[PDB]
């Protein structure tokens, strides 16, 4: 036979990149934007500033979703067998459905 | 060097002034330097192009 060596993702060294953290309702409020700035440092230069609009220091940032798809195909006979509808009290019923 | 010139910090004031809907005051602080060395005390060069 051959196992399967599974591998866990925080163990990993790429782990170290991005923060991780479980947000549950995410599927159901990202129906809109979340839209969070973060900031900008501003060296104080001499001389008066003029008293108008361009004192924007606080570019924004707007979310992305992305999504992960698997297919887990099942059999016609594995439920019939799983679901004890295809059964006798058989032996050999008892054990294909092992 | 170590005390290449002197460096006088003043205090802050500010300029409370209202432009079109919106509160605009500026700070400043006024300053000063004077190098206490005699004969030259700071030198540079160009290292690389």
């Amino acid at each position: 036979c051959s196992t399967l060596s599974l591998v866990r993702f925080l163990e990993l060294g790429l782990s170290v990149a991005c923060v991780c953290t479980k947000f549950p309702e995410l599927s159901y409020v990202a129906e809109g934007t979340i839209q969070f700035e973060v900031q900008q440092p501003m060296i104080a230069r001499d001389g008066p500033h003029p008293a108008d609009q361009p004192v924007h220091n606080y570019m924004i940032k707007r979310l992305d979703r992305r999504s992960l798809n698997a297919a887990f195909s099942i059999a016609v006979e594995a439920l019939g067998l799983i679901s004890g509808e295809n059964l006798d009290g058989t032996h050999i019923s008892s054990a294909m459905r092992l | 060097e170590k005390a290449s010139e002197s460096y006088f910090m003043g205090q802050m004031q500010v300029a409370r002034t209202e432009s079109g809907g919106g509160l605009h005051l500026q700070l400043t602080q006024p300053r000063a330097n004077v190098d206490l060395g005699v004969g030259f005390t700071a030198a540079y060069a160009a290292a690389a192009l």
